[PDB]
């Protein structure tokens, strides 16, 4: 971690959150029970 | 081959003025 | 002019500890010109928190210091090796080998003559203490990047003048012969 | 200024007539035994003193004041130097050869004011921010009265930190300065976006954030109540500051006990 650009990051989930914490439940949810017509799992970059 | 040898806790020219060949002057 | 900044970065020369020139962030920055006023309006504002963060963790981290690059980093600020005090276990009785050998014959191919044995702790770290130049583990501590709140606003004096590569601090002058 | 001249020249007769006399304590034998050649030239001296010329010596007393307090540079001084010697060199005189006398003598005593330009800096930062605080609105402002304690521990700031806390007036706007290294320089013409909360119970550009971090230290129970914001905001940054010098403290010990690792966990 580097406090100095850390905020940078995370802004753009370079580093920080998983792409299944940082949307709001509701997209997680959704999204998860919709991988099989409508893929979506692809767009929402999750940081590493 | 020996050699030892005295005198030696330095040396004066006292000041107050300085050292004695000269420097430079035949 | 301008307050929420571009943190200056601060340069490194892996010589002289001292540091080296400085400058906005050259690379590291975002493009919002594809961006309308709801993420320009938080862009300005991660900035902040950037600067923030920069602002604490250098009163946190640095040494308290009354110019940006120092000329010499006097010799109680700098990182200080204190290695540890080596111990020897002189291995032998000088006195019971000279003895023998004098004695009878051994000429000596713990100890079996006489067994007396002792340490001979030294000591290890230095004469006199290092005085100038960080390493680099004092660099990334020391100078914290620097977050300039105005621009060069004022007189020729007051103005980080620690920043221009091309400085002398010690004569107050910018280099030459280039 | 002047042993700086003193010790650029003049290499005593007291002095003299205590060694060649023989009155010293150290070493009383020392000028006896020197070659009879000395003791001829050291004795003719305190018994008939040679006069001297004193100009240069404070005329150098002059010039190695006027480029300590910054006019002449440096590097000039060999040019002011002749052309100063020059000048007392024609119209010299009991006139000028003493009124040189005074001079060299009242400008190295004459420095007390000097001192003080630099123990109050009252050269830029309280003969500035009192020519700034006039320059600010009526000292009536709408809201609160708070104002005046706020800019009472402005004064304060500016007059106990003597480090450099200059007061610029780069035009229209009087602008602050923490230090002579500058890195927090906030606009005091730009504060007059507190003429607004001065009173009330996010509109602070940071810059007015920069003024009330730099001062708060010198905050007590003045700028007071629960005068909004300008007031929490004051005592929170006076928490934040004793909890950034409990932080710092810490994380010292932390890094002597041995990598970001303090820094996550302290910030």
């Amino acid at each position: 971690a580097t406090p100095s650009m850390m905020p940078q990051w995370s802004y753009m989930h370079i580093a920080g959150q998983d792409a299944s914490e940082y949307l709001s439940p509701g997209l997680v949810q959704f999204a998860r029970a919709t991988d099989t017509y409508f893929s979506l799992g692809n767009k929402f970059r999750n940081p590493t | 081959p020996r050699h030892g040898s005295r005198p030696f806790m330095g040396t004066w020219n006292e000041i107050g003025t300085s050292q004695l060949n000269g420097g430079a002057f035949s | 002019s301008k307050e929420i900044p571009t943190p200056y970065m601060w340069s490194y020369q892996p010589q002289m500890g001292l540091a080296a020139g400085a400058s906005q962030d050259y690379s590291s920055r975002m493009n919002w010109l594809s961006a309308g006023p709801h993420m320009i309006g938080r862009v300005n504002g991660i900035r902040a928190t950037r600067n923030q963060i920069l602002l604490e963790q250098a009163a946190l981290t640095s040494t308290p210091r009354s110019q940006l690059n120092p000329p010499n980093w006097p010799a109680a600020q700098v990182y200080q090796e204190n290695p540890a005090p080596t111990t020897v276990l002189l291995p032998r009785d000088a006195e019971a080998e000279v003895q023998m050998t004098n004695s009878g014959a051994q000429l000596a191919g713990r100890s079996s003559f006489t067994p007396r044995q002792a340490y001979l702790t030294l000591q290890s770290s230095s004469s006199q203490p290092r005085s100038g130049g960080i390493g680099t583990l004092q660099f990334v501590e020391e100078f914290v990047p620097s977050v300039y709140f105005n621009p060069f606003s004022g007189a020729p004096g007051l103005y980080p003048d620690d920043f221009i590569p091309n400085y002398d601090a010690v004569s107050e002058s910018v280099d030459g012969y280039d | 200024p002047a042993m700086l001249a003193a010790l650029q020249s003049q290499p005593d007769w007291a002095a003299a007539m205590d060694r060649i006399l023989a009155l010293t304590t150290r070493n009383p034998e020392a000028f006896r035994q020197q070659p009879q050649a000395n003791r001829f030239s050291a004795i003719l001296e305190a018994v008939v003193p040679s006069r001297t010329n004193p100009t240069h010596e404070k005329v150098l007393a002059i010039v190695n004041a006027l480029t300590e307090s910054k006019a002449i540079r440096k590097d000039e001084a060999g040019l002011i130097y002749n052309a100063l010697l020059e000048r007392v060199a024609r119209y010299n005189s009991t006139n000028v050869q003493a009124n040189l006398d005074r001079l060299t003598t009242d400008v190295r005593e004459a420095v007390a004011q000097r001192e003080r330009f630099m123990h109050d800096t009252n050269l830029g930062s309280q003969v500035a921010l009192n020519a700034f605080l006039s320059t600010l609105p009526a000292n009536v402002p709408r809201g609160q009265e708070d104002y005046v304690s706020f800019i009472s521990a402005l004064r304060l700031l500016v007059a106990e930190v003597p480090q450099s806390e200059v007061y610029q007036s780069g035009p229209d706007y009087f602008f602050q300065t923490s230090r002579q290294g500058l890195q927090t320089v906030n606009l005091t013409q730009a504060f007059k976006n507190l003429q607004g909360m001065w009173g009330v119970r996010s509109l602070l550009t940071p810059n007015t954030r920069l003024l009330l971090l730099l001062i708060a230290p010198f905050t007590n129970s003045s700028t007071i109540s629960r005068d909004s914001y300008l007031g929490h905001l004051i005592t929170l940054y006076r928490e934040a500051i004793g909890q950034t010098q409990v932080d710092e403290q810490t994380f010292q010990e932390i890094t002597s006990v041995s990598d970001t690792g303090s820094l996550e966990a302290t910030l």
